[PDB]
């Protein structure tokens, strides 16, 4: 069994090795089972993870598909029925398949505006109901309220967190 | 009684020309440093207007309010700002943008400007960037709903000066009252809120409460002025400020040696006055308080000259360039007055010191018939001790910089060729045979007083080597900044460009009538390993961070290739120098990068010299096209367009997953701070060529001075004046030739110190230089002796002036 | 044939109190191969008459001629050719060159004049032997003695082999066999050459030597012997 | 009462091939009153000698006592100090200032002694009218012919008031009536002051009319009148 990670920064690691991400730090906690393979990449968009999606799916091969995309879309501002429809047609190529995909709960921090932040989280419910997928929480709320384990821009998490969210998803 | 004395010695000519030397090295150094020092003071208040504020705190989070208590007790000024990001909604149209409140402080130093100017942050109204009005489609007096919060809009900015010099803030700015944030309710926690703190005051007051508040720092906060900064445009603030010094020590170095040489003539002079007065038997004490009240009224009267001068230069000086000028400059300090009197002071001490106890313990007779002096302080002992001493108060002076290093072993260097050289040239004159009347003349006067040369080709070379130097440097920075901005510099960006949607946006830049440049592959992967090694556990931010590889077609135009060759080949890449030096990577060595779970190896095959200075997208590696065709591929573009904004509306609703960005304010302000840098550097060089001028021509007269009782002789005996002058010309065009060529070696090796250890850039050997210096400053020494020899020869009954 | 004219020559030094009258018009006609001594007391005009009778400088008023050119009406270019041509002079206090050897300052106008340095060096060094200086060749004039410096002068002058010699106090700072022997110098090369001499001298017998001679008695000259 | 005694002095100048021997070993023995008149050639060594005699400078070897005081062991300060006491001395080239006139120049040494400015002025001005220099009293030495520069250096030296003098070529640069006046003064200085004079010229009469008359040959002095 295998754990395929395919998101932004907070997977892909901001400013860290690659061992230093923590979904590096989860394949090392589950060696002897499931390894945990991250192709995250930092700054990508719905188009862009569409566009590097057959590559890793022909490449991994994964019993589960981790997909945590649109937050950085969110974060920059797009448009809810475009990145509703390309993140559909992401996940309907993911189930199509053989893969399980994993849909991450994403919530904007609440000053970036209540409106676009409730309308932006209230998709991934909706997603997760249509696809029968298990829907995480937003854990960076966890994070919220710990600037020891934040940086000095605040948009990621520092090294220290790293072990925390790993050991989080591991709980989930 | 000695009033009548000094009032008859100042019109003696030799007591004349030392004076003026003297007063117009005082009045030309006062000047420089005077206006030198406005100048970084200037430049200093308009870096804080850039920052809009003296001292700077970031931070993320509230910071207690007992700091800013004990900051209002001391006085400092302080201004409190927040800035975060919301995404406001036209309607229905959603849209990120960057909102910043402020207070009435606000702006605290600079000017901000609206549209229409004149607005300032206000409740009840907010403000938009341009390009966020044509893409929400608003206008000046409608209401849009920020955050939770609606509001009317006030109008347009048309530029923040604080606006940080990123060319990453993609969000188009959102402005509004920093008391109606509340209203909105984003002040929440686990807010990405940035806390921007700004103050302003009298800098002793700014160091106080730096002091009180260091114990106080915390991590999550930034505590920083702007000369601390790591910015290109702090950079080369710090490289201004090297240069102004730098002239600042050329220009006391060439006072140094003319006053040193003025004194050496009149030390020389007053021997025939020691005689007599020791023949009478005058008392020490007596005979020691005449010749040092004499010296130092001749001191004091030069130094109250220049200095009246050097004010009234500077006061035309700034009454003619305020056109050029940006502004008033502050006024300066006080600290050029001291350096130019402590300097005229202990070098003319220092060269009189020696032969004044010389002629005290030598007989009166021996000084008169020119017998053995008294072997007391020879001058092989005495010359390194007057350069220890020197270099001493020059590293006292200016606190020991590097720079002061790279002057003095050009100097040394210089000294030492030239003495080697004169050697030599003797050798060869004493060898060489001529037929023409001047040459042969020269080459007696040169030979017959071979040490009163030598210190001649050592000023002269000094002084060649000095202009020479500055004008190079000039010369490399206006060159480097040129390059570093180009005026066609593309004002708008492209980012996050799809594959398959560059020919749809290829046709809409053509249908733009719009020529765009090369569009940039971009692939996230980072070096893992080196050499069959992993660079994991490195701090080098290059073995840390991700890697923006890239591949190109065409040769690098930026970029010149210094080791390798250019393409790389298959599993090759050009790598940038600086990369190769910190990660100890030389050509050949294998470099493992990991991309999209893809590993991929390359051979270093180029090195390349890159500045990131340069507004052109740079990368740490290159690789040939085909390299990585199977890594994904984002795209970046950049174009220049300043017709209207409805195309870039058009183009967002087009391509909304592209990534739009503004850079003209900023290129605005980098062109501006430029350009009053460089009236700046080019004002300070055209006055410093200027005194070395006129220094070089009181040398020469000097010179003339010297060599006037048989240029007087020549007249009486019936010389034709064609003849003399052509003589002059052939012996100060020969010594400024020596002069040239020597300075050139000299030149080079000072330039090739600083610009290894000040500068940080490579150097390279100009062979125009060897050209030029030797027979332009022949050239130049030839008409001064010229000129000078010409209007000594007028008069009448020149014979009876033979004594004087 | 008259080589030397002089009308109403006069010459003042000064201004207002400062003022002071020298010349009070002076008539002068001499011939070539004559020797013309003058003599007076200190004080008395006889150095300055000489010297701007020399063409170095210009008088109040009056009519100079030198080899029948008018040196009024030349300008210093021409004075200065004709110095070089056929002139040559000798100071009282002998104007030396502290910076050059003897050697050196009495070859120097062969130099001016375009010879070559070994001819230039070997008449310099004859006129130096004949005068007994031999033995100071790289000496400096601060190293020698007065008559030597004197000795140097005369020298130099008769390396400049002019056509007219005007000297003053040749002999005062010698003993009575130099000043003896460097008159006899003198008359031999007027009798051979035929350069024209004027000597300005305090020795009686030396100025009865010559074959007119003139005193400068309040700015005037009268024939004496 | 013997003021000057020398024993085997001795002068040497230059190095190597440069150096000359000036003088051979020198005996005099002079007492207070006399008049001493020093003949020989240009370049014998009578000026250097008279300079070192006035201890103004050290000769190779030997043994110098003037006033009864060895010069040799004393320091520059000590022999200044006696030259302002009582030594005068007089150059063959004046040695005057440039930038002074000859009424300061005259009455300078009297102000190095500390005399008030209206005496020595007043003591000047008598030493100058009494050499017939009244009417020169702003004139510059530049300004100045030789003659009335000597009487300067001559008027300073008399303002010195000095119980010795020594001269070298005092009527050198003037005419028989100056030089008789020169003389005359001298003398009468002599004879009242009770001044020792050591005069070094080439006239012969002067020299018979001092009390003694020695000639330097080859570094060596010889008794002659
Ligand atoms: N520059 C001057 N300023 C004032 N007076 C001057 C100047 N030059 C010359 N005189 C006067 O003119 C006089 C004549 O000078 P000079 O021609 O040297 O006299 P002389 O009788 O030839 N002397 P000498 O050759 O020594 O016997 C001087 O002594 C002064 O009185
Ligand atoms: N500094 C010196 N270097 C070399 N030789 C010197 C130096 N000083 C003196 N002499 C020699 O010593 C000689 C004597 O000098 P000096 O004492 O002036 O001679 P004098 O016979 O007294 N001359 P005068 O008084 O003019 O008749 C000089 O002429 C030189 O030959
Ligand atoms: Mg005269
Ligand atoms: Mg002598």
């Amino acid at each position: 069994d295998t754990l395929l990670i395919l998101g932004d920064a907070l997977s892909a690691g901001y400013r860290m090795s690659a061992s230093a991400a923590w979904p590096a730090l989860l394949n090392d906690k589950w060696q002897s089972k499931t390894s945990v393979v991250n192709a995250s990449i930092s700054g990508d968009t719905s188009q862009q993870g569409l566009a590097r999606l057959p590559a890793l799916l022909k490449q991994h091969q994964p019993r589960w598909v981790l997909v945590e995309l649109g937050g950085n879309d969110g974060l920059r501002g797009f448009q809810p029925q475009q990145t509703e429809q390309t993140l559909r047609q992401i996940l309907q190529d993911v189930k199509a398949a053989n893969a399980e995909p994993l849909l991450m709960q994403i919530r904007l921090p609440a000053n970036y505006g209540r409106r676009y932040n409730e309308a932006f989280s209230a998709i991934y419910p909706k997603l997760a109901k249509e696809f029968d997928v298990p829907l995480l929480p937003f854990f960076m709320e966890e994070v919220y309220l710990k600037p020891q384990w934040m940086q000095d821009d605040g948009i990621h998490p520092n090294r220290d967190a790293q072990p925390f969210i790993a050991d989080w998803m591991a709980k989930q | 009684m000695i009033a009548r004395w000094f009032w008859r010695e100042w019109r003696s000519p030799s007591l004349l020309i030392v004076w003026l030397a003297l007063s117009l090295a005082v009045a030309c150094v006062l000047a420089l440093g005077n206006i030198s020092d406005r100048m970084e003071k200037g430049l200093s208040q308009q870096s804080r207007e850039f920052m809009a504020g003296d001292r700077a705190l970031r931070s993320s989070r509230e910071v207690p309010q007992a700091w800013l208590e004990e900051a209002q007790k001391r006085g400092l000024k302080v201004g409190k700002q927040l800035t975060f990001a919301t995404m406001t909604f036209a309607g229905d149209t959603p849209q990120l943008a960057n909102v910043k409140a402020v207070d009435d402080i606000y702006p605290m130093y600079g000017d901000l400007q609206t549209n229409p100017p004149g607005l300032k942050p206000q409740a009840g109204s907010v403000l938009l960037a341009p390009r966020l009005m044509a893409l929400l489609n608003l206008k000046t007096g409608d209401t849009i709903d920020v955050g939770d919060a609606t509001l009317r809009i006030a109008g347009e900015v048309i530029q923040e000066p604080d606006s940080g010099f990123n060319p990453f803030q993609m969000a188009p700015r959102l402005m509004m009252n920093l008391a109606d944030v509340d209203k909105t309710g984003a002040v929440q926690p686990g807010s990405r809120v940035t806390w921007r703190y700004k103050f302003g005051g009298n800098e002793n007051q700014l160091d106080g409460y730096e002091k009180w508040l260091l114990p106080q720092l915390k991590p999550e906060q930034r505590w920083y002025g702007l000369e601390q900064d790591e910015g290109a445009l702090g950079r080369s603030m710090e490289r201004s400020q090297q240069f102004l010094l730098l002239s600042a020590l050329l220009t006391l170095l060439l006072a140094v040696a003319a006053v040193a040489v003025a004194m050496n003539h009149y030390c020389r002079s007053r021997y025939d006055l020691v005689a007599i007065l020791k023949t009478l038997g005058a008392g020490r004490a007596q005979l020691r308080k005449l010749i040092v009240g004499q010296w130092l009224m001749v001191l004091t009267l030069s130094a109250v000259t220049g200095g009246a001068i050097g004010l009234l230069f500077e006061n035309v000086l700034m009454v003619l360039l305020k056109p050029v000028l940006p502004a008033a400059l502050p006024p300066a300090s006080l600290w050029p007055w001291l350096w130019a009197l402590g300097t005229m002071t202990v070098i003319s001490l220092l060269v009189g010191l020696r032969p004044y106890r010389l002629l005290l313990a030598t007989q009166p007779l021996r000084v008169l018939r020119n017998d053995v002096v008294a072997n007391v302080w020879p001058l092989k002992f005495y010359l390194p001790i007057v350069s220890v001493v020197v270099v001493l108060l020059l590293a006292g002076l200016m606190g020991g910089s590097m720079l002061l290093w790279a002057v003095l072993a050009g100097a040394v260097v210089l000294a030492l060729l030239c003495g080697v050289l004169g050697w030599m040239l003797l050798n060869v004159l004493r060898r060489m045979t001529l037929k023409s009347l001047p040459l042969r003349l020269a080459v007696s006067r040169l030979l017959r007083q071979p040490w009163s040369t030598l210190s001649q080709l050592s000023a002269f070379s000094l002084s060649f080597m000095l202009l020479a130097l500055l004008l190079v440097l000039r010369g490399d920075l206006l060159d480097r900044w040129q390059q570093q901005l180009p005026p066609e510099s593309p004002n708008y960006f492209l980012i996050n460009i799809a594959t398959e949607q560059v020919a749809p946006l290829k046709a809409f830049l053509a249908e733009h009538q719009i020529v765009p440049e090369s569009f940039y592959p971009v692939v996230r992967a980072r070096l893992t390993a080196i050499n069959d090694k992993p660079t994991e556990g490195n701090e080098d931010e290059a073995l840390n961070r991700e890697l923006n590889l890239t591949w190109q077609n065409t040769r690098p135009d930026h970029n010149p290739i210094v080791a390798g060759n250019w393409p790389p080949k298959a599993d090759e890449v050009s790598m940038e120098e600086g990369l190769a030096k910190r990660l100890n990577v030389a050509l050949g060595d294998t470099v493992t990068f990991m991309g999209d779970t893809q590993e991929f190896r390359a051979k270093v095959t180029s090195l390349r010299k890159v500045d990131w200075e340069s507004l052109r997208p740079n990368f740490y590696f290159i690789f040939p096209e085909g390299a990585l065709d199977g890594q994904p591929q984002s795209w970046l573009t950049s174009f220049r367009w300043e017709n209207g904004n409805g195309m870039l509306t058009q183009l967002n609703r087009q391509f909304p997953t592209i990534s739009l960005l503004d850079i003209g304010a900023i290129l605005k302000q980098v062109g501006q701070v430029l350009e009053q840098v460089s009236r700046a550097l080019e004002v300070m060089v055209v006055l410093v060529t200027a005194c070395g001028m006129l220094l070089l021509l009181a040398q020469v007269q000097v010179g003339m001075r010297q060599r006037h009782q048989e240029l007087v002789v020549w007249r009486t005996l019936g010389a034709g004046k064609k003849l003399l002058r052509t003589t002059l010309w052939c012996e100060f065009a020969m010594l400024g030739f020596v002069s040239g060529l020597v300075a050139a070696i000299g030149a080079e090796t000072a330039l090739a110190v600083l610009q290894a250890k000040v500068f940080d850039f490579p150097w390279e050997p100009d062979w125009r230089l060897w050209i030029v210096l030797p027979c332009s400053g022949a050239l130049l020494l030839s008409l001064f002796g010229g000129w000078l020899g010409a209007r000594l020869v007028k008069g009448k009954a020149l014979f009876r002036q033979f004594a004087g | 044939e008259n080589i030397v004219e002089v009308h109403h020559l006069k010459k003042s030094v000064g201004q207002g109190e400062h003022e002071l009258s020298i010349l009070t018009g002076v008539e002068l006609v001499v011939k070539r191969g004559e020797t013309i001594a003058l003599v007076g007391e200190s004080g008395s005009g006889k150095s300055t008459l000489l010297a701007i009778l020399a063409g170095l400088d210009d008088g109040s008023s009056g009519e100079v001629s030198l080899v029948g050119q008018p040196l009024h009406n030349m300008d210093e270019e021409a004075r200065a050719k004709l110095r070089a041509k056929h002139v040559g002079f000798v100071f009282q206090s002998f104007m030396l060159i502290p910076t050059l050897n003897a050697l050196e300052n009495v070859e120097l106008p062969a130099l001016l004049r375009g010879e070559s340095s070994a001819e230039s060096r070997n008449g310099a060094k004859a006129l130096l032997e004949q005068l007994g200086l031999g033995k100071r060749l790289d000496h400096l004039p601060a190293q020698l003695s007065g008559g030597e410096q004197q000795r140097v002068a005369l020298a130099r002058a008769f390396n400049g082999r002019p056509d007219v010699l005007f000297a003053d106090e040749p002999t005062g700072n010698l003993d009575r066999q130099t000043g003896d022997k460097i008159a006899d110098l003198l008359f031999s090369l007027n009798r051979e050459h035929g350069t024209t001499l004027i000597m300005v001298t305090h020795d009686l017998q030396l100025a009865a030597r010559c074959d007119r001679c003139l005193r400068l008695v309040n700015g005037q000259l009268q024939e004496e012997a």
